[PDB]
């Protein structure tokens, strides 16, 4: 009750990930698509060694629009309405129509090399509480 | 990056009570449904159980009706009684279609909300300075000091005397209740020369040139920029200024979506995917976004000196001219034939201040403003070749021979830039000249501001040109000062000297009153005007927060703005709507003009008790007890078409309302007018448009080639999307201030590694105007030597680099502005966590 | 009634990290704990799942530990991170047995959360007065500003130019750690005379009386309350004001559940149920709980008359030595016996204005302080009658001989009452006398103010007395001001003049700077000085919130307090704890001792600049990178037995710490102190105590008999219970402002019949020192004649109708005060929901 | 799935008031002492015709004692330590050492006269949540 109760999901293993390539995955469900991204500095939110394992949801917060992500500025960008957001700032809104910063995960990197994904920090588009 | 942590909103249930809403801020006027419902009670997921009848237990689509997001709610006041709030976009409304801008998006958030702890800044109760600073009192004591000071003062003085400041705009902080209240008590019962508007220091018309011309600003309908051929957009960065104006009914323009309807409605004329003009100094968000959504091969952006629009459109209607693209049977049958002289003093000058401009035939016109292609070229910076094939774009006929359709739009890159009068009457020479006026896919009109709702008595007794009123009070002139929701410390020009002044001023007055005892009021008001007459200001403000104008005032009246109140206002399609009171105003605060009311009634209490009796009755006329009695004493009785609008009728209109004027009700619909001038008769003594004759004459301001020739950049300034106006109510706002704590000033990389400056520094801007503090964000898009900052900023005021130049009718010049700049300070730690990469979209 | 509508809470987890948290606020110093645990993580209803270890589905009984109110819920930053936080008070200190106040308990909801918008007033960045407004700018810009002028300032016109305002306090804005800092930059690095304190305007105590005598004010322990067979309070409100001791210590002792603790540690004595004296003009909420839990019988209200607490203590006095009861042994063994000659203008004056009494032994003080029953009876308006039975509750022994236990305390109705220095050692008198001083159940105490946390450099250099610091400033002098954590426009005596002064004077800096162009420093301050030069002040604020001095000021530092930092404090009974920080400062907010440091660091640099090595050289030590290098340097290293004191120590002995001074340390407890004096070896050269020959001299303040024979009402000024000082933070706190939106003036309904006045009028108070402004609050336990109005309030201070009267060494009387009292307005629309209903629980 | 859910519970009927004189009741649950009072004056969060109906907790918010009331004064009063609350006034703590003001029930009355209680203003001592 009080709180939403968020579930301890696999998401992926640190070996999974590439440099400045995003990795699809959804959380806190099937229906949430997001990415986790490695970007090579240490950054807000980030974890792993280098302190660069980002998450974030993948789907615009202003009408729910999928991101792309350009690799040469590593930005998330909406071509709904021409969106663009920080995944090194903690998802910042550099520019855009959203009210909201991209909802970031709260990620932990277990003893073995496995990322799990424990909340979000913002609501996620289209639903009324994030997990459902 | 701020994140408010909010994992869940309460479900909106079916038996809410649904308001219709107008957007407080834009020009757009986007339609909005406020749904409330008692604090503990609550909506569920299954559809019978909310107000969408959908399923919310599972994940909603892309652009979904059935999801808000936390900004749009809030838990407000409403009979005394907490309710939840959700203030939602309208998928119905034809203006936005369900779209709501970073802006409109959080009205609810920032709402006042004791339970949820938003705008806490909110004024609650009258505030007078007393026993050695502000203090909070009752209305009762606080109206009784402004009418028995502003009454000595006028009874002394004269009217004169007094100096007034309020806004003229619609929506949130003006209306058509609001400005019929200020204008009666002000223009009726007084006649108060010696007035401004919130955004420029005279009583003027932003656009004097069109309307002389004939030519109403606001005369086409925003479908006509779905079918336009071209659209150019002069002085305007519409999808951060004009966004679901932009992004609604530009852009399927741009895309190709209107084609289906563009040959429905214009058959037996060929169409292809509209292309766009952009007339702008800077490259800006908006043209990137056209070349994203109609190709680069679409979107001619003419990157002109700053200033030298004139030049550019005296180029374009002189190849057009003589070309002979020109609709000619427009020309004979709507726009004056009689010859008529030029003025002794032109080109320089005008027959005098009050006429910058000569109004004259087509033909005439056309010699008078004749510029060739390559004196333009030089004057704008431009290519021959670009100057050129933007004559194409409006001019040259379609495939059959049939006229291009364009619509023209300006805001504030005109309206505000070099020669205002003249520039106006040049756009509008080729709206008139390719008969784009009243027909679809045309118009030439602002893509405005904030929404429109005057209506006040004659402003005559003002005259043309009106009072520069800045000057008057940097100058030591007027005794008491009414401010009504503006903030000049911010967003006026000359700032810097005006608020050293202002302070200087209002100061007598402070010193005065701590000196003198209060409670003993006919010894406190001789003290307060003992002060004014040796050079003091007394000053009253009212206004929605504590304001930084209001730092210096003597009295502080609560309002209550709109949802808080009723209020009605246009778009800027005309589109006239009710916003439907759904809260409470906070604490004691009151709607400005049932402020303008009380004070009214206190100056007929005040004055017969001096016995003056015949002064006193002026004051009638106002006994007026809720916003609607303000409504019908004004628009209802003095509108064009008004006593076919009431607050009963427009309720049942929605959030489409109407589109003024009204010409008639018929089964509870208002009918009204899409598109003004159809029949070709215009807004003049005989029914014919004027073209104006408009030379290029430099910049025209005084001052402006001087502070161009001896400062180093140009200090562009205007708006960023995220911000609204002087961020009165964002400053109390996390998601605004987090992302831009100090206003930015956008730097060209090179410029910035030429100045040792990198991003985030703190650097003064400086001239001999004044001086400011901004931001460096670096700007790849930005020309060298020119720099853009966010004006009206309160953490860095931009207005204060700007000089006192106005035109001859006293429009302030803003855009015109150079400086240098140095640096204050490295970056500070509270801006580290920005991110300074482009705001430009990539695909 | 402002109401939360909070339904539910986040449920404290088992794994939450816990921190041992003393009050921020009083000096009862109640133990706490925070509890902090990730957002989006939470405990459960049953046992396993939360710290309690209880089932959470099932109602609690009264004075359950697993429960917490709203207020004691919050989400804060945590190593940059969101967590939630309760602060919750703690069970087993010894102190308050898990009681807290309405101001403790309200500590989470005070903090800054960005996520649920608490206290958004909080100060983030430096702010600089330029470009017309106030400006946030960067840590180095802004000390650069402050170094540079102040350098400037104390090199041409030497240190006394520079003027300082700190408070000397322990708990939140106080404490050792940041007592250090600022004492190192000012007494350490310089020799600032021009120096006060934040409750009084010299660098005075305000017991000099019996420091004097060899008896410190903080001499026994809250058990001592419990133990006392009598508890003389006087000039104390102790319900309102040491909540938490009166309520867990004084109230068991009055309703008998002490006795068994009096029999186990005292038998062969006899015990009843603990009767109790307050010494008060007015009858408070305090006597009325005494009444309900003790009986009638066992309280004896003395409602003297205002000032006269001198004239009952030397009746008193010498009806116990007359009477001989008295502590024959303790005088001959542990006092001064030599005979000491009366100063020649004795009685009227002391030796000089350093001594205002004459110290001697026992039989000279008995001689000197003679006043009979019926002097005292005149003097003081009580009956014979009562005067007699206080003298026989204090001294009369008991049945068997016994020496009666007495626990005689005081605050500021004695402090800030006529004579403090004579007043202050009549009641010492009585204490040592009957032998009540290092004993069980004894004692003669401040019960304080705020917590101590006072560790400095030598002061010897300020004189005894000090500088008159307000009245410097009122007369022009000084150039630069530094004000640490108070807030004299809200706080000081003679107030109103010293607003008007103070603006004028910081008015002249600010339109200097205004003018002069900031991006070129030099200028910048060669400007600032020229204003000083002329009679300006340049005045830094460094502070938590936008403070009512802070709007005169130039330069604006934010700080960061108790919670966001470590700190280390004592209660009232010398306890000393540790506070661990449990989450971020605000912004970039930072402690004091490191601002301090900081300014050292920056004076360090700049004086190297401008060419004074040497006087650079006086600011090195200052190394500190966090609040526990501050603590070891000062502290651990001067304080009494501090090198027995760690942070890591005191954390191990958790809310209860120990008591200074540390004597000790074995198996992970610090040794401590439980009482002072208990081998009757005093603070004196020789170690006797010395007694106190302090006759009568009516009131000795100037001005003040003639204020007194001039106006209508005596306004007594104090605390109310709800109202944490000057309500910095509760002006942000909905549930304080919707109790008291002005502050009250306690007024006996009679006299407000008399004078025209309802409940909730708002009324001038007003005399020849000043005016102000106060809500009439209906009060039928009130004198006739006798107002008490809430002091330090920020809607209406009464300190502006305090003279600037001190006694000699520059206390400030601000107790005995008279004014007339004038309506202003009928009571207004936000005072119609208030109660205004007796504040004594009736049974 | 949250915000707390309110029964709507009878609890007494209009003509089972007398004025001044508290009717003991329970709301939201057996466990949770409350009063209903009618004031004979206009009062916020009153209801019935004369608008004077009003309902509170009757546990003390601070420490958790059980209120009195006093009728010469119309105030609830605690024996714990002083506290005072005003149910003309929606229960301001006229003095006391609360952080709340006395929780007050949110009443409607019935087309047929019978009171019914659907929430509750303030959070009750001794549960972390409303309903339990
Ligand atoms: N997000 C947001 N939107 C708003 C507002 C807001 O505060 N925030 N406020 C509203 C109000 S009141 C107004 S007035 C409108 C303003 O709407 P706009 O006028 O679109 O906004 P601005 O940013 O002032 O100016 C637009 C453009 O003028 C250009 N410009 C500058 N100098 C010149 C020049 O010499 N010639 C030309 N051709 N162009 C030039 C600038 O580069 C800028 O891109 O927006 C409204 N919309
Ligand atoms: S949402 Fe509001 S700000 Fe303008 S674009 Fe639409 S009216
Ligand atoms: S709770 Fe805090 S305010 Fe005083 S009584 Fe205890 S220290
Ligand atoms: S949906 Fe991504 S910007 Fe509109
Ligand atoms: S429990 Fe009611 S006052 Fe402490
Ligand atoms: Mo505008
Ligand atoms: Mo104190
Ligand atoms: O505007
Ligand atoms: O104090």
């Amino acid at each position: 009750a009080a709180g939403v109760e968020y579930p301890a999901n696999r998401l992926a293993n640190i070996s999974e990930l590439t440099l400045n390539e995003p990795l699809d995955v959804a959380y806190p469900d099937e229906d949430a698509a997001g990415v986790l991204l490695k970007l090579g500095t240490r950054v807000e939110g980030g974890v792993g060694p280098d302190g660069d394992i980002v998450g974030f949801s993948t789907i615009c917060p202003h009408k729910g629009f999928p991101l792309s992500y350009s690799a040469d500025n590593k930005t998330f960008n909406c071509p709904g309405h021409f969106s663009v957001f920080d995944p090194e700032k903690g998802g910042q809104q550099v520019w855009g129509q959203a009210t909201q910063n991209l909802p970031q995960y709260v990620l932990r990197v277990a003893d073995n090399g496995d990322i799990f994904a424990e909340g979000v920090d913002e609501l996620i588009y289209g639903r009324l509480s994030n997990v459902l | 990056a701020f994140k408010r942590h909010i994992d869940r909103l309460p479900i909106i249930p079916a038996d809410a009570k649904k308001h219709n809403v107008t957007c407080h801020f834009c020009i757009v006027g986007c339609g909005y449904h406020a749904y409330t419902w008692p604090i503990n009670k609550q909506g569920g997921t299954d559809p019978q159980n909310n107000i969408f009848g959908v399923d919310l237990s599972e994940q909603q689509q892309a652009e979904s009706d059935a999801w808000y997001s936390p900004s749009m709610y809030n838990v407000v006041k409403q009979d005394g009684r907490d309710v939840h709030v959700v203030i939602k976009p309208d998928h119905e409304c034809v203006v936005n279609s369900g779209l709501g801008s970073v802006r409109g998006a959080r009205m609810a958030e920032t709402s006042f909300s004791e339970a949820r702890n938003t705008q806490q800044q909110r004024l609650t109760d009258p505030l007078v300075w007393r026993y050695g600073q502000m203090q909070p009192t009752s209305w009762d004591d606080a109206l009784d000091l402004v009418a028995r000071v502003t009454a000595k003062i006028v009874k002394e003085k004269g009217e004169d005397a007094l100096i007034v400041s309020a806004f003229d705009h619609g929506g949130a902080g003006g209306g058509y209740e609001n400005t019929w209240g200020t204008g009666k008590l002000y223009f009726e019962a007084m006649k108060v020369k010696n007035i401004r508007i919130h955004n420029r220091p005279a009583y003027n018309s932003e656009v004097h040139g069109t309307r002389d011309m004939g030519v109403g600003e606001l005369n086409n309908c925003y479908e006509d920029a779905e079918l336009a051929d071209t659209i150019v957009a002069v002085g305007t960065n519409a999808l951060e200024t004009q966004t679901n104006y932009f992004l609604n009914h530009w852009i399927p323009n741009l895309r190709g979506e209107s084609l289906g309807k563009k040959k429905e409605l214009m058959p037996e004329e060929p169409h292809e995917a509209g292309r766009i003009i952009i007339v702008d100094p800077r490259r800006t968000v908006t043209v990137n976004a056209c070349e994203q959504t109609a190709g680069a091969d679409n979107v001619l952006h003419l990157a002109i000196n700053s200033g030298t629009d004139l030049a550019l459109f005296n180029a374009l209607f002189t190849y057009i001219a003589d070309k002979g693209w020109v609709d000619r049977d427009f020309i004979d049958k709507s726009t004056l034939r009689e010859g008529t002289a030029r003025p002794p003093l032109y080109p320089a000058r005008g027959v005098s201040e009050a006429n910058p401009g000569h109004l004259s035939s087509f033909e005439d016109a056309v010699e008078g403003c004749r510029m060739s292609i390559e004196e333009a070229a030089e004057i704008t910076g431009l290519d021959a070749a670009q100057i050129i094939k933007a004559a194409e774009w409006i001019g040259m006929p379609k495939e059959g021979g049939k006229r291009r359709r364009v619509m023209f739009g300006y805001e504030k890159g005109l309206i505000w830039g070099n020669d205002n009068y003249r520039t106006n009457g040049a756009l509008v020479n080729l709206a008139l000249a390719t008969g784009n006026i009243g027909r679809p896919g045309g118009g030439v009109v602002r893509l405005g501001g904030h929404q429109e709702g005057y209506v006040r008595p004659s402003d005559a007794h003002v005259g043309r040109p009106a009072a520069y009123v800045d000057q008057l009070l940097i100058g030591g002139q007027g005794g008491v000062h009414h401010i009504w929701g503006c903030d000049h410390y911010k967003t006026t020009l000359n700032a810097h000297e005006f608020k050293r002044v202002y302070k200087k001023r209002t100061d007598m007055v402070k010193d005065a009153m701590s000196a003198a005892p209060y409670g003993d009021r006919e010894a406190m008001v001789n003290a307060i005007v003992d002060a004014i007459n040796q050079g003091g200001l007394f000053a009253v403000n009212v206004d929605i927060i504590p304001t930084k104008i209001g730092e210096a005032c003597h009295v502080i009246l609560p309002a209550a703005t709109s949802g808080e109140m009723n209020l009605t206002s246009m778009n800027g399609e005309r589109r006239m709507r009710l916003t439907e009171r759904y809260m409470d105003p906070p604490g004691q605060s009151m709607p400005d003009c049932l402020i303008a009311a009380r004070l009214a009634n206190t100056m007929e209490r005040v004055l017969t008790e001096m016995g003056d009796v015949g002064y006193a009755a002026q004051f009638k006329g106002f006994d007026w007890q809720t916003e609607e009695d303000a409504f019908m004493d004004g628009y209802n009785k003095n509108a064009h078409g008004g006593e076919f609008v009431t607050y009963e009728r427009l309720s049942a209109m929605g959030t489409n309302g109407f589109q003024e004027p009204a010409t008639g009700f018929t089964d509870g619909k208002i009918e009204g007018t899409q598109r003004l001038y159809t029949d070709g008769v215009f807004s003049t003594d005989d029914g014919k448009a004027r073209f104006m004759d408009a030379p290029w004459r430099g910049l025209q301001a005084p001052g402006k080639q001087q502070q161009k020739d001896s400062h180093k950049y140009l200090i562009n300034n205007g708006r960023a999307n995220v911000v609204w106006q002087s961020a009165y109510l964002d400053q109390e706002n996390d998601f605004v201030m987090d992302r831009f704590p100090y206003p930015f000033i956008e730097m060209n990389p090179e410029d910035m590694a030429e100045a040792g400056l990198k991003e985030g520094d703190l650097v003064e801007i400086y001239n001999d105007a004044g001086a400011t503090q901004a931001m460096a964000y670096p700007t790849p898009t930005a020309r060298r030597g020119e720099t853009f900052m966010l004006f009206g900023f309160p953490t860095g005021v931009q207005g204060n680099v700007t000089s006192a130049g106005t035109n001859e009718l006293i429009i302030p010049n803003y855009k015109q502005t150079w400086g240098n700049i140095r640096k204050i300070s490295d970056a500070p730690r509270n801006v580290a966590h920005l991110s300074f990469k482009s705001k430009e979209y990539q695909s």
